[PDB]
């Protein structure tokens, strides 16, 4: 089992496909909090821009990734 | 364990993925991906389209380049989407040869530079020199100069300065460890 | 017959139980319950063989049953039920004493004494299950109860010390079920297995209990390894918090074993050395531990051959693990002599033994090495050797082929030569002498730094014992 | 009890009997070089002599 | 040369005899190896007596 | 006394299939003779595997006679009351009766009492000597080692020069059996001069052993002095084939003759190495060492040779020489590189501070290792 | 040094077991 499909769909321009991916990510972080870190800057850029519309969800996920690693500061 | 995963396409798709990883010149992941395959699937399907990436990767490790080249050329009877890797992989192979043969010998007759790198034409040979920043002097390549200079320049960076260890620095550390 | 033996068993357990019950309830004497719990586990396992092993049945019968009862009934169901005194509470001989547990207060719910007793009871059950070879239903049932049983409670430093054993059996038992038989269910539950371990680890970072962290990380590596998921292991290791300081030396040796394995396959050999040498010394030489040692020596043989070293023959000469290590030994030989035709025969014949241990994949890769060692040999011997002679001897395909081996070999600089195409020979260039170089400094740096570290360890250790006896009464 | 800990943890890598599973399943190298040499020296000699 | 009278090497293929001064091996390195040798024996003995602790 | 060693020497021949059929059956007769005569029935049983009911009767009889005899003799020697003299002697004799029939077990018990019970230091050493010979007999070497380690403690206690000699010669044989020849030589040369045989092999055997080790280990100058100009060897000349072969090899090695060296190599193999029990197992190892050594010897004096010259000199073809040099070059002893294009044999010699630097680091890694582990152990404890 | 001091501790523990036992009698 692997989070790499999820990572890959996010790049696609289409908003409908990226949003559905976030929701999938949120339920595999538990374990996959490792593979996802390599690609974590993409998840960050989608929140930082106001362009995105599912912003709150994108930050939430980046936090969960920092929490499991234990890099608490960024998580909060 | 098996759903309807087994397909003719299954074998074909694996083959391609591995060729890709070789074309990226990222052997790290190639072997990683190979280790994943090495159980159930590789054993049950034998190697019949797998034999194309296994053997390619294997002869390049072995050091026998002649063998690694012939697989690339014989690829012709099977192309359908494989050429998209064939091209990238070749160009990297000539580079590989050129690097091994750099230290071996500085000056080679014109005929031998071509033959080694398996170029069809002499003009293509001199194209690769210019890109590689090597003087052609009397239709003989010279590898020694630039490569050494470059090497020297590369050696000086903000990484490898703390890993050198100065002889005076070694002394200090030995002395103070006793005296702590 | 039944009665006497059953009774003695119950007493023995009760004695043990009482000791640790007094211990655990007083401040931070942590080390004491921990040493005691370990010894105990061993004593219990050794016990089972004679004077029955229905200690478990007894031991349930005379304690408060929170869910113990449900498990016991399942276990009886499994080996065909009987009833003779096998429902807990059938002998009231606690009698509201504090030691055998204040019967009323456990019921009132003002206090809880059952908590730590239930963790300890799960350990004892688990050990018996594996010793026995009670698979299928029990194994599933045990796992199903214990995971939510632990997530029902809230951990303490003392509870943390206990689950450091429990999590080993949750893993091990599942593996046994894959190892019986292939099920479609085994593929699903493999995933669930990883998931529960992963969660408990996150929390346990927050408890700052090293014991459990270390245990857990070893279990987690072993699973990734079976599925050959190196990419996912590589990120996993970069987490970096796997403690060493507090941990028992066993956990350091399983951890290092795994490190050697994962590094070697992804084409790193240099660092893989440090880890396998370390993992052999840390392992003990115990009689039950001989099985581990063979396995470590198989892997070592491989690591070295890839790197370009020759494991001493001498080391394997006086070993007794002989019959198992026959395949490996012949590989060493093939490399050492550079003999091309031998090599191939060796890996075809032994293929199946080599596949089990998964050393095999490493063994294909030594094919590059056979050739290289054989070129190393010709160079040491000969200062000018026509390339034409090398082409006949190693039965190489064409004049172009013989060049390419030497070309690539000098890139790692193993041979260090120079090829003359036109003059049609190789001339050795090998420095040989490196005393003159700066190199001697570097070698000695490692020697000295290791030495200094040993003095520090000694100082710190020496004073501690002496304080303990000086406080104690003496002449 | 430090020792006991070692052996138990280790066991899962050893499984059933990584000790007896394997046997249930299944200048010192170089040959007599005197003989080879004997014959070499006479084969040289012969030619030497009748030349 | 075998008896270490003049210690040199006779080069058959130029028809010359090459002459060397006496080589001087490093005394420190030789005497050091004797000391190291001894240290091993010492540690073995100690350890046999320390068998009492365990 | 004579069978105690001699049986094993013959028996060894019999074992071996290397030996010529003539020799094998010459020895067979010898063995059978001594069985009946010394009444070796227990031990014979051991040897038969490795190889009439009247024999058995001979046991059964001789045993019950010898047993009943000694029984009441010993019983009476203990009864009548003084232990210094009689009880001590009686245990010696008891060990000896077990040593005759080769029961190892019951001798350990009897000769053990004698050691325990207070007697002269002479007396202690003498008695131990027998136990060590049974170890040598059995063809177990480690059994000899433990005993002789004790014997060595008592050597300077007693201070007899008589038993210092005897001790040397036993330890000499033990060491001949193990690979290590360095200690063997030192002990062995002194003992040519001096050793009255006791429960060990004849002086002709001992002579061939000093010659054999001498080649192997000794520096050149020191072979000449101690061995060729040996008073002992010169008077002893050759009254045996084995002594003759080894002597012939020595004369060509020293004289730097090379043509005849190789016939001689072959001869010593046949007539020395295979008859001798202890040096049989090292037959391959010795000839390897010698062949490196001679090639080496010649290369030391020449910066260069041509291949034709060197090959004609040893008497082998040029092709035969090339295959053989290259065996020994990566193991480092001949120190020579070989050009193929110009046919030349160059000889590099770069040994200096570099040589000695590598020896010290390698051995150093090992002292570090031991130290770390013993440190850790005690700290736990 | 480590070993030396440790023999001394092993002796001290045996002494300490026995002293305690005698003190029980004295009390």
């Amino acid at each position: 089992t692997t989070a790499a499909p999820l990572l890959a769909l996010l790049r696609e321009n289409q908003d409908s496909v990226k949003t559905y991916a976030l929701e999938s990510i949120n339920n595999v972080v538990d374990q996959l909090w490792s593979e996802i870190s390599n690609e974590l800057p993409d998840i960050e850029a989608l929140y930082d821009d106001d362009t995105f519309s599912d912003r709150e969800m994108a930050a939430l996920i980046a936090s969960k990734v920092y929490y499991n690693l234990g890099e608490y500061e960024s998580a909060v | 364990n098996h759903k309807l995963s087994e397909s003719d396409k299954k074998s074909k798709l694996i083959s391609l993925y591995l060729l890709n990883l070789l074309s990226q010149n990222n052997t790290t992941k190639f072997h990683s991906e190979l280790q994943y395959l090495d159980k159930h699937i590789k054993n049950l399907e034998d190697d019949s389209l797998l034999s194309y990436p296994i053997k390619l990767d294997r002869w390049l490790m072995e050091g026998s380049y002649q063998k690694a080249w012939d697989l690339l050329q014989s690829g012709s009877q099977n192309i359908s989407e494989f050429d998209s890797f064939t091209d990238i992989l070749k160009s990297a192979i000539r580079d590989e040869i050129a690097k091994n043969t750099e230290l071996s010998y500085d000056f080679l007759p014109l005929s031998n530079i071509k033959a080694l790198l398996f170029f069809n034409n002499e003009k293509e040979t001199e194209k690769f020199a210019l890109e590689r920043n090597w003087p052609i002097v009397n239709s003989k390549v010279y590898f020694n100069n630039q490569s050494k200079e470059k090497a020297d320049y590369e050696d000086e960076m903000m990484h490898e300065e703390d890993q050198k260890t100065n002889i005076i620095e070694k002394a200090m550390d030995y002395a103070i460890s006793i005296e702590n | 017959l039944h009665h006497s033996e059953k009774k003695y068993a119950e007493e023995d357990q009760v004695q043990e139980l009482l000791k640790v019950l007094n211990e655990i309830s007083k401040t931070t004497l942590t080390l004491d319950p921990r040493y005691i719990w370990r010894s105990l586990k061993d004593l219990s396992s050794l016990r089972n063989q004679e004077l029955l092993n229905a200690e478990t049945l007894c031991f349930t019968v005379n304690v408060l049953y929170p869910d113990s009862s449900s498990f016991k009934k399942n276990l009886l169901k499994f080996i065909t039920s009987n009833h003779k005194s096998s429902v807990p509470g059938s002998a009231e001989l606690r009698n509201s004493y504090p030691a055998s547990f204040y019967s009323v207060n456990t019921e009132k719910k003002t206090i809880e004494v059952t908590a730590e007793i239930n963790c300890f009871m799960h350990l004892l059950v688990q050990l018996f299950l594996w010793d026995s070879k009670e698979l299928e239903q029990l194994v599933e049932f045990n796992r199903k109860v214990v995971i939510p049983n632990l997530l029902c409670y809230y951990n303490l430093r003392s509870l943390n010390l206990i689950n450091a054993k429990l999590w080993f059996y949750i893993y091990l038992s599942h593996e046994t079920l894959a190892r019986s038989s292939e099920e479609i269910n085994s593929d699903n539950q493999n995933i669930i297995l990883r998931s529960t371990m992963m969660k408990f680890l996150k929390i346990a970072s927050l408890k700052h209990d090293n014991e459990t962290k270390a245990m857990l990380i070893n279990l987690i590596l072993r699973d990734f390894l079976n599925n050959g998921e190196v990419d996912s292991a590589s990120d996993f290791i970069s987490k970096l918090e796997y403690p060493h300081t507090d941990v028992s030396s066993s956990l350091e040796a399983r951890y290092f074993f795994y490190l050697s394995k994962i590094n070697a396959i992804q084409l790193d050999y240099s660092t893989a050395n440090e880890y396998i040498i370390a993992a052999i010394r840390k392992a003990p030489h115990n009689s039950k531990s001989l099985g581990f040692l063979q396995q470590s020596n198989k892997l070592h043989c491989c690591i070295q051959l890839l790197m370009g070293d020759i494991p001493e023959l001498s080391f394997f000469h006086q070993s007794n693990m002989q019959k198992s290590l026959l395949p490996y030994y012949h590989l060493t030989k093939a490399v050492k002599l550079g003999d091309l035709k031998k090599f191939t025969s060796t890996i075809t014949k032994y293929k199946q033994l080599l596949l089990k241990d998964d050393t095999y994949q490493l063994c294909v890769r030594l094919r590059s090495n056979v050739i290289k060692t054989g070129i190393r040999i010709i160079s040491l011997t000969y200062k000018k050797i026509s390339l034409r002679d090398i082409c006949l001897k190693l039965n190489l395909d064409s004049e172009q082929t013989v060049e390419y081996m030497v070309s690539r070999a000098i890139r790692d600089g193993v041979i260090e030569a120079k090829i003359n195409h036109e003059d049609g020979f190789i001339e050795t260039t090998e420095l040989l002498n490196i005393y003159d170089s700066e190199d001697p400094q570097q070698v000695f740096d490692e020697r000295i730094k290791f030495a200094n570290q040993l003095h520090d360890e000694y100082l710190v250790s020496m004073r501690y014992p002496e304080d303990k006896k000086t406080q104690q009464n003496e002449k | 009890t430090k020792k006991k800990n070692e052996e138990i943890n280790k066991k899962s890598l050893e499984e059933d009997d990584e000790f007896e599973d394997f046997p249930i399943d299944t200048d010192d190298v170089e040959v007599d070089d005197d003989f080879t040499n004997e014959l070499k020296a006479e084969l040289d000699r012969y030619k030497r002599e009748n030349q | 040369i075998l008896d270490k009278i003049f210690y040199g090497v006779l080069d058959q293929g130029n028809g010359w005899l090459y002459v060397y001064e006496t080589p001087n091996q490093d005394a420190t390195y030789d005497s050091a190896l004797e000391l190291v040798g001894q240290l091993n024996k010492v540690v073995d003995q100690l350890f046999e007596k320390a068998s009492v602790l365990y | 006394r004579v069978p105690n060693y001699e049986v094993s020497e013959k028996a060894f021949l019999l074992t071996q299939s290397k030996v010529s059929i003539e020799q094998r059956k010459e020895a067979a007769e010898f063995v059978l003779a001594k069985i009946k005569e010394e009444e070796m029935a227990p031990y014979y049983k051991y040897l038969c595997e490795e190889y009439d009911q009247e024999l058995y009767n001979e046991l059964c009889k001789k045993n019950e006679s010898k047993i009943k005899e000694l029984n009441e003799k010993i019983q009476k020697l203990e009864e009548d009351d003084e232990g210094e003299l009689e009880q001590a002697q009686a245990w010696i004799n008891l060990g000896e009766y077990y040593a005759q029939i080769g029961d190892k077990d019951n001798a350990e018990k009897t000769l053990g009492k004698s050691l325990s019970k207070a007697i002269s230091t002479g007396a202690k050493i003498d008695v131990m000597l027998t136990i060590a010979r049974l170890g040598f007999f059995y063809n177990d070497q480690l059994y000899v080692k433990e005993k002789l380690e004790a014997v060595n403690s008592m050597i300077e206690k007693g201070g007899d020069w008589e038993r210092r000699n005897r001790y040397k010669t036993y330890y000499g044989i033990h060491c001949l059996a193990v690979r290590n020849f360095k200690e063997a030589a030192k002990l062995l040369v002194d003992s040519l001069a001096t050793f009255t045989s006791i429960e060990l092999t004849s002086y002709e055997s001992i002579a061939t052993y000093a010659s054999v080790t001498g080649l192997f280990t000794l520096e050149r100058t020191d072979l000449k002095s101690k061995v060729i100009d040996s008073p002992e060897l010169l008077s002893l000349i050759s009254t045996t084939a084995a002594l003759q072969s080894i002597s012939s090899l020595t004369i060509s090695l020293y004289a730097s003759d090379y043509a005849s060296y190789f016939p001689y190599l072959l001869e010593t193999y046949a007539n020395v190495l295979i008859p001798c029990k202890y040096l049989n197992r090292h037959a391959d190892f010795f000839v390897r060492e010698m062949r490196r050594k001679v090639y080496a010897q010649l290369l030391e004096s020449y910066k260069t040779l041509s291949l034709k010259s060197m090959a004609s000199a040893f008497g082998v073809s040029v092709a035969f020489l090339d295959n053989d040099l290259g065996k020994f070059i990566p193991n480092k002893q001949l120190n020579c590189v070989i050009d193929r294009v110009n046919g030349i044999v160059e000889t590099n010699r770069p040994d200096n501070k570099n040589a000695q630097y590598h020896l010290l680091v390698k051995q150093g890694d090992g002292l570090l290792t031991k130290l770390q582990k013993y440190g850790a152990a005690v700290r736990l404890t | 040094e480590l070993m030396v001091i440790y023999i001394s501790n092993l002796v001290r523990s045996i002494i300490a077991f026995d002293d305690l036992i005698e003190n029980k009698i004295q009390n």
